[PDB]
């Protein structure tokens, strides 16, 4: 969990340090922002299988070749796996609101894929035309506050640009 | 390591859920006495250097064969060590209370401390009296109970504090036992 | 079937089983014969009393599978024949149990609560049942066709 | 056939009687608090 | 069965003195949630049906406990769940209003556990049911109401496991 | 082909870090790299200081007052002419690295001292101990060490530029490897004075024997034994904190194990073995009651597609479309959502949920039976009728010795 | 009429109660004394319990 | 470790015998039937990313509950963690049969993968049927009879070296069970 | 423990106050000289991680064989083993000082100890000094003759506790010839 606290404790703790005064500074940032950051992570709890609805079929839209056969959307269940999938990613965006940091996306979501992506045969370009369908469906003073949506897409397009 | 924003993570992931509505009013009133739980990590690390050795030589006084020779506080490399694992938990459990989660305190502070203590031959009942006496001192600090020096601070109740800083010690007295 | 609810007849009533009770166990196993020939004859046409069953099913009721029916797509059709292939297998059951108690607390009791919480019109798969029934009957003779479609409409009697 | 298989009588059931023994409330067989301890043969000084 | 007003008068008469600054104290802080919970039960009241329709459709409509041997069969059997389901979404509306969780235990939790095994009914299975169940109850009654209502479903769950 | 190349091969051109060091237990905890910059604050000197007494010296207290040795071999690295390969083969010949793991070592307790470290890793097999042995007895310990970082591990896995760290690399040569590593670095807590016994044999903690363990598992071919591989253990350390549904941790050893609580155990843990392999052939095909309609309800759904929006009007009324991948399916949330609580209400996984939780239950229960003559028992049972015979007479199992006294 | 007493059918179907246990909390219903209790006399009450 | 040629001679070096005729028949035999053997271990490493793919999913959809959360099969990093140990077997295995014989597998591969299986929380009885399904492919590859994949190969029979890495997998089962 | 001394019960809803049936007679009578016995087990069990570390370190330096490698504390185990044995011994006798007879000393202590030192091939021959010395220090810090350490206590006598405590360190040492 790469967080605002297990920087400044595992830091420290390699230091040898207490917690000094440039420690608990950083968790007062963690009082600020976090009033934001965590109204992203309702508004997308709450919503969530709407956006996945709106987002998942973006993938098929733009690539339609993946229900062919021998390819990788090819029967009921592997569509259905390819929805699931996108949950994950909107999943640990949630995850990642409500930490503080890209924690959960560094170690669940993000690695490995590179190594089973390619294994599985799956297109990982289809993965992020899913998320970037997402950054640009957001109206950013209606869906969330203004503050708000300047953390939900700064987590998203870095899943982007871990992916790509 | 884990915090408490990222406690309920891993249990709403035990649940394959969203952090939605429930959850969130256990951590945006996380972040309400955010204020105070920096105001309490902070009476402790700035008597640190003087807690460590009201402690190890209360244990001391009670106990005092540790210093007898043959003993665990004879030799004066001996002693030194004693004034180190002193504050290098009273390090581990100020990073639990600054975290509001006990993981570092499990996962690098008693990792294999058990079976360390037994293999170097240190009395494990005189580990508990030099950690105890932290605890007993933390509680005091943070409710500003302290009888000698009282720290400056906007008033108000503290003790849920006082108990999530002694349920870090026990955590340590009881694995270390 | 007509021997386990015969004895708990007579079992509440602190007595054994009369004339009565016992010329029709004995009628029933005589009736066993004939009873594996009617259900052996449902059993290995599933394929096309069900796939004929919802075939009427969706030319009288196609709201359940036009879009916003509950019974749309792939998916839901496959699952919208599955129940069928249920009940039918209950019918194969409650002939050979010559009585609708395999078919009472399987498919029927409480089978309201379940489609009411499945959002499926309850109307709509008992007029699955009424297109299999024609389909079964029409795979036997006169004699036969009084039973198999005797426990048709029971099942469709239980169902609205 | 299931391994996870259930209680109960009549049709739709699995063979095994309701509650695993056909009792569906089962009376129960531990003591107290202080005899259970008594019992155990560790808690005498409790 | 006592209520967060039942439980501050008992405990401020077990000792025989008044109620002081601190059982007024608690007393006026749920007095200030007095409003949430209600409009909380209302919607829950509204739409008991449809939470529980989305919570087994979420959780374990199509595991294999929904498949011949699971232990979700039968109609009967199936017919149980929602109806068991119903329970605790009834009662958490319950300890949601209350603001105590006394009731769950009086009248739900005790012999809950011990039946179920009697029964064979999953545990594991029944628990995310629950979570699922407020996973969704958090959708309607917003995040706080979500958060009082969710406190008592894993209490359930806590319990019941 | 999951990973190109190992951790031994170097990192080529084009990435940060190695490939087996992105999916490993390397980026969870403080076993990483922490390389020297090229300019650096005297902070920032005193950072890559602090991890080499660290990792060298494996959490010793080294006493700081003195650092008697030290500012020497510090104050050739602080300068830079020092390389941090170069610092830490110097401190390797020092005498206070001599009269810790030296003086009172064997020689294969110093061999395993200096592959965790010096390199990472645990040694693998014997004979690569049986270099070092003679390699020490013919040319001394100076040249060694010399001989022991100069070889090809040390200059691609480090480098001359990063300290060492334990190498969690994914691909273990022998697959004891990871389990004499995880032995080794035994957890955050214990230090190689404490592992190794030298401060409980010695005379008021000072100059005492460093005996060691583990040395019947590399003459034989024997792996170690799971308890020091669980327990006081890295991967505690480097815990992911998941939800684990078997968990891995092992849990405290139990006071008052009884003979018959296990009896009983090992029957429900091959109860579960045996409902297992039945219910594995009956997976996936025939435990799925929709899937025989799938081909024909498949094509009875393929009549009046709609490729706007708007259409299926049913007599006049809106009724309309959506016409995505996932509910021209008919499908919903509750259908990709089915995956995720495949826990309880799958069945072939409802077995290995418990199978592997009631057999790690059975191994600290059977392993707590180490313990016979003046263990005091208890009955936390109510004593039921439910007893198994002492009949051990005569040969019952018999493990076949077809050649007694073959000569 | 559709009336349901899910949860006595529940506590006597498992045994959890008696029958009699399942009659007297019928008794205590509200549906019963809406039915046998209000429209009558607690001299008519008397005789039809 | 050793191969199908030094295998017999530490079975002749325990008699301190020369390598005579009547032991050197089915070493010359070996290498009579020794294009088969690369002919045969040729099918399995031209597919053998394909190989593990169609095995740890084939895996999955027989036990579904290891890629809910919970299940040791269900994180990116453990598929990546589980898709790696899947080709560390199958790269033995074809060692194993291109050596001809087991002692490269069993003293680097298996030798403690139990006890490591054990300590990382891997479910034992589904990593047997990750090697079953790897069992069956690479029997199907030499046999030629893929359902798929039809490979070119000359007219002959091959079920030795069929029933020769059968048995290098029933070993990957015996040894973490 | 602290079933060593019975106490009374005064306040109500108890079971003890009215319908006790009994005074427990034989403990009344021990707290006839309480003050005296509390003051000796205080004398060692102020002095208990000093005494073990004495004692076992004296049966080392008279028979050196057991540090040697292929004696019975040569490795880290069995030396954290038997300074652990030592320490129980000597609360055991601290539990039967405190409560004035062997009887909770010969079944928790004493019944199966040397069935079990021969189980492990512990010297018996060698264990004996063990408690010998540990018989020796005892009456050094009950009467007060301790040469390196005093203790303020009351002016008075404090032999026939220092026989009696003489007298259960020989029942060990009897108990495991
Ligand atoms: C090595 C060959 C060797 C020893 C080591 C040493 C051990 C030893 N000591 C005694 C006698 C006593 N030991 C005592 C213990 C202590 N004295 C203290 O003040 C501190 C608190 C504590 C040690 C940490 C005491 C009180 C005595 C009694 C004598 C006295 O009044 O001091 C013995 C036994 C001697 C005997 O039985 O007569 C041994 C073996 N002595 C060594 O020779
Ligand atoms: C969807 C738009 C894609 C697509 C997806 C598929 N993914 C398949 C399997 C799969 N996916 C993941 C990653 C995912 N699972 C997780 O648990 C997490 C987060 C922790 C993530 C991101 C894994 C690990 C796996 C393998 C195991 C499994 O879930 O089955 C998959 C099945 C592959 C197959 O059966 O061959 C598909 C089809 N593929 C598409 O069609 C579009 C491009
Ligand atoms: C003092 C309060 C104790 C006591 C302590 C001794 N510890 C000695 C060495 C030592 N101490 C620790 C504890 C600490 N260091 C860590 O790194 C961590 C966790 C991250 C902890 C909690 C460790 C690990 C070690 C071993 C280190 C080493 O020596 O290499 C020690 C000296 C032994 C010696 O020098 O031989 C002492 C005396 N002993 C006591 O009696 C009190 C109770
Ligand atoms: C309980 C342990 C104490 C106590 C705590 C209270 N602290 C309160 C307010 C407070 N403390 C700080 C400083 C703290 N925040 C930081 O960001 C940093 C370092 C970077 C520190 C040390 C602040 C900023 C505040 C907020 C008010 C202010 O502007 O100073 C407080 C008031 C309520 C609240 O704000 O939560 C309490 C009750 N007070 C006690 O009586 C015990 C001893
Ligand atoms: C996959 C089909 C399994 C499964 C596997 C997991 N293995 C994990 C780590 C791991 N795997 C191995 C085996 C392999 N690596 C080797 O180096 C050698 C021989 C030299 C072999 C046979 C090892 C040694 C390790 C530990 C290495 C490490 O993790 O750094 C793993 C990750 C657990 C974690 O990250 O904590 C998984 C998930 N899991 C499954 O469910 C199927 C059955
Ligand atoms: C059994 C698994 C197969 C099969 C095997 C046969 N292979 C036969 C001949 C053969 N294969 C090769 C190529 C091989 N030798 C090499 O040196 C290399 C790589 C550098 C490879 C891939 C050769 C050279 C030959 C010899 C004849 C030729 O020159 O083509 C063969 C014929 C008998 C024999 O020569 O051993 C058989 C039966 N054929 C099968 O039917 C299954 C599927
Ligand atoms: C040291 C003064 C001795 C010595 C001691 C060893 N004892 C070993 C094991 C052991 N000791 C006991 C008895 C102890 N445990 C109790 O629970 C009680 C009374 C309540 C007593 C007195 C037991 C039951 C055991 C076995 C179980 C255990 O390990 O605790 C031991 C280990 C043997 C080995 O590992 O080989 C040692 C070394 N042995 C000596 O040589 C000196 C004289
Ligand atoms: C938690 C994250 C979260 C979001 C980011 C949004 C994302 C979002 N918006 C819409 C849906 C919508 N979004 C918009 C808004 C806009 N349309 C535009 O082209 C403009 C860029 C912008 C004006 C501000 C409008 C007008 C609709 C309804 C019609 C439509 O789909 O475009 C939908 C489809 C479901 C629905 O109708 O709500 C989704 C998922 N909702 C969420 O819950
Ligand atoms: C025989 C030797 C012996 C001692 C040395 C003292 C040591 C001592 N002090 C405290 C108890 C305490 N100890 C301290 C410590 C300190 N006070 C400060 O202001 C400084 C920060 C630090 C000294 C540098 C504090 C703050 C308390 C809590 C109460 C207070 O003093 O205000 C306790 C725990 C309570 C108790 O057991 O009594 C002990 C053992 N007592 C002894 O019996
Ligand atoms: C739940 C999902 C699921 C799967 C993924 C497969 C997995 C799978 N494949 C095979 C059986 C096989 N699996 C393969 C593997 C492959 N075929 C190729 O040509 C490629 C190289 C590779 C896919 C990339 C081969 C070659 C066989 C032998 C038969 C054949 O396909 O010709 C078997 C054993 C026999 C069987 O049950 O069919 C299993 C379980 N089956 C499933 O039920
Ligand atoms: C043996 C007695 C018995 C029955 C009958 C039974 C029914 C049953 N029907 C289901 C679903 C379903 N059933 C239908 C049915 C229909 N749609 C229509 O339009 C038609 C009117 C109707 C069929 C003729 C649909 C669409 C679903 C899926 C609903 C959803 O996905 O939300 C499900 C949930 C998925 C599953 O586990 O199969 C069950 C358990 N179970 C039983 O044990
Ligand atoms: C108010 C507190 C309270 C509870 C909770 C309660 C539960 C209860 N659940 C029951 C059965 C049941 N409960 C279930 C439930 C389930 N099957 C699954 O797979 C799921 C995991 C789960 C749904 C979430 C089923 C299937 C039965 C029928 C068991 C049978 O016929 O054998 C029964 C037996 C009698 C009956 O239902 O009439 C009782 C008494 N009683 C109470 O008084």
């Amino acid at each position: 969990m790469k967080s605002v606290i297990t920087t400044v404790v595992s830091a420290a703790d390699a230091a040898g340090r207490f917690p000094s005064n440039s420690d608990l500074e950083s968790i007062q940032g963690n009082i600020q922002r976090s009033a934001a950051r965590l109204e992203a992570a309702e508004k997308l709890a709450g919503n969530h299988e709407a956006v996945v609805k709106e987002a998942g079929d973006a993938c098929f839209a733009k690539y339609a070749y993946l229900k062919n056969p021998g390819e990788a959307g090819e029967n009921q269940e592997k569509i259905n796996k390819c929805y699931r999938d996108v949950d994950h990613y909107m999943r640990l965006v949630n995850y990642c609101l409500v930490v503080g940091g890209t924690g959960p996306l560094d170690e669940w979501g993000i690695a490995g894929a590179r190594e089973v992506y390619r294994t599985l045969n799956l297109p990982t370009s289809a993965y992020v035309a899913s998320i970037a369908y997402t950054r640009d469906r957001l109206c950013v003073p209606r869906d969330m506050s203004a503050q708000a949506g300047v953390e939900f897409s700064a987590y998203l397009d870095y899943l982007i640009n871990a992916l790509s | 390591m884990l915090d408490a924003f990222s406690r309920v993570v891993v249990n709403s992931d035990a649940k394959a859920a969203y952090v939605g509505g429930s959850d969130l009013q256990a951590l945006k009133s996380f972040i309400a006495d955010g204020n105070k739980r920096l105001d309490a990590v902070n009476s402790i690390v700035s008597n640190a250097s003087c807690m460590v050795s009201d402690a190890v030589s209360g244990m001391i006084c009670e106990n005092p064969g540790l210093i007898s020779p043959g003993g665990n506080c004879y030799t004066n490399r001996r002693m030194a060590a004693c004034l180190r694992d002193g504050e290098i938990i009273l390090r581990y459990v100020s990073y639990a209370l600054l975290a509001g989660d006990a993981s570092v305190l499990e996962d690098r502070c008693l990792n294999g401390l058990k079976e360390t203590y037994i293999a170097l031959g240190v009395p494990t009942n005189s580990s508990i009296r030099a950690v105890s006496i932290m605890k007993a001192q933390a509680v005091a600090f943070i409710t500003n109970t302290a009888t000698e020096r009282k720290m400056s601070f906007a008033a108000g109740d503290c003790t849920s504090l006082a108990s999530e800083v002694a349920s870090y010690f026990d955590r340590v007295g009881a694995a270390i036992s | 079937s007509i021997v386990t609810k015969s004895i708990v007849n007579a079992d509440a009533e602190a007595r054994y089983l009369s004339p009565g009770e016992l010329d029709r166990i004995k009628s029933f196993v005589l009736s066993g014969q004939r009873r594996l020939r009617i259900a052996q004859t449902l059993t290995e046409n599933r394929e096309r009393i069900v796939k004929q069953g919802g075939q009427q099913l969706f030319q009288r009721r196609p709201d359940v599978v036009s879009p916003g029916g509950n019974a749309y797509g792939e998916e839901m059709t496959a699952t919208c024949l599955r129940d069928l292939d249920y009940y039918l297998r209950l019918v194969t059951y409650g002939i050979i149990a010559g009585d609708v108690t395999p078919i009472e607390e399987i498919g029927l009791v409480g089978v309201k609560e379940m489609y009411s919480a499945l959002g499926t019109p309850i109307s709509g798969v008992a007029e699955g049942i009424r297109c299999m029934k024609d389909v079964a009957c029409s795979l036997l003779s006169g004699e036969d066709a009084a039973e198999v479609g005797f426990y048709f409409d029971y099942t469709l009697a239980a169902m609205q | 056939r299931t391994a996870y298989p259930y209680t109960g009588s009549g049709y739709g059931s699995a063979g095994v009687p309701y509650g695993q023994d056909t009792y569906g409330y089962k009376a129960t067989t531990a003591k107290s608090i202080t005899e259970t301890a008594a019992q155990a043969g560790v808690f005498n000084t409790f | 069965m006592q209520d967060a007003i039942t439980s501050v008068i008992n405990a401020a008469d077990v000792q025989g003195k008044y109620l002081d600054a601190n059982s007024v104290e608690k007393l006026r802080g749920y007095f200030q949630t007095g409003e949430l919970r209600v409009r909380a039960a209302a919607t829950i009241a509204a739409n008991a049906a449809t939470i529980i329709k989305e919570a087994v459709a979420k959780s374990l409509l199509y595991s294999d406990i929904t498949r011949p041997g699971g232990n979700m069969y039968t109609t009967r059997r199936y017919a149980a769940c929602i109806r068991d389901l119903d329970y605790y979404l009834r009662y958490a509306t319950y300890g949601m209003l209350a603001g105590d969780p006394s009731i769950l235990d009086e009248r739900v939790l005790n012999g809950l556990k011990e039946t179920y095994n009697s029964l064979g009914v999953p545990i594991g299975a029944t628990i995310q049911a629950i979570q699922a169940m407020k996973e969704v109850t958090g959708s309607l009654v917003g995040s706080d109401a979500g958060k009082e209502m969710g406190l008592y479903f894993d209490y359930i769950c806590s319990g019941l496991s | 082909k999951v990973v190109d190349r190992l951790d031994s091969q170097p990192s080529a051109a084009f990435e940060q870090t190695k490939q087996v060091y992105t999916f490993s237990r390397y980026i969870l905890g403080p076993h990483r790299a922490v390389v020297a910059p090229v300019a650096m604050d005297p902070s920032e000197k005193e950072v890559v200081l602090r991890a080499v007494y660290r990792q060298v010296f494996g959490n010793a207290y080294i006493m700081e007052e003195e650092r008697a040795e030290l500012r020497v071999m510090e104050s050739q690295f602080l300068l830079g002419e020092l390389s941090v390969k170069e610092l830490v083969r110097a401190l390797a010949k020092s005498s206070t690295y001599k009269v810790r793991f030296f003086e009172g070592a064997v020689q294969y307790r110093f061999i395993e001292l200096c592959f965790k470290h010096l390199l990472g890793r645990a040694p693998d097999n014997h004979e690569e101990i049986a270099v070092h042995m003679r390699k020490y007895q013919q040319e001394g310990y100076d040249a060694e060490i010399d001989s022991y970082l100069d070889a090809g591990e040390y200059d691609n896995v480090f480098g001359d530029d990063t300290v060492p760290f334990l190498r969690f690399r994914g691909v273990y040569t022998p697959c004891d490897s990871f389990n004499r590593q995880c032995a080794l670095q035994g957890g955050w807590a214990n230090s190689d004075k404490a592992m190794g016994g030298a401060a409980l044999s010695g005379y008021n903690g000072s100059d005492g024997r460093q005996m060691s363990t583990m040395i019947g598992n590399y003459i034989s071919g024997k792996p170690i034994p799971y308890e020091k591989v669980a327990a006081d253990t890295p991967l505690k350390s480097t815990a992911p904190n998941w939800y684990a549904r078997p968990n891995p941790a092992l849990a405290p050893q139990p006071a008052y194990v009884s003979a018959k609580e296990i009896a009983e155990l090992r029957s429900r843990v091959s109860k579960l073995e045996a409902a297992w392999s039945v219910a594995v052939k009956q997976s996936a095909a025939a435990k799925d009651t929709v899937e025989t309609w799938r081909a024909a309800a498949k094509e009875m759904a393929a009549m009046r597609g709609i490729s706007p929006m708007g259409e299926a009007y049913f007599g006049g009324i809106a009724q309309k479309v959506d016409n995505g991948a996932l509910a021209q399916l008919g499908n919903k949330a509750s259908s990709y959502k089915k995956y995720l609580y495949a826990i309880e209400t799958d069945e072939v996984s409802r077995l290995e949920v418990d199978l592997e939780e009631a057999k790690g239950q059975l191994r600290v229960l059977e392993a707590a039976m180490a313990k016979s003559t003046p263990m005091t028992r208890t009955a936390e049972f109510k004593t039921l009728t439910k007893n198994v015979a002492a009949v051990t007479a005569a040969e019952k199992a018999d493990p076949l010795s077809k050649r007694p006294r073959i000569s | 009429y559709g009336f349901s007493f899910s949860v006595l059918e529940s506590q006597v179907k498992n045994g959890q109660i008696s029958i009699k246990e399942f009659v007297r909390s019928l008794g205590k219903s509200s549906v019963y004394q809406k039915q046998f209790y209000q429209p009558y006399v607690n001299s008519r009450v008397v005789e039809l319990a």
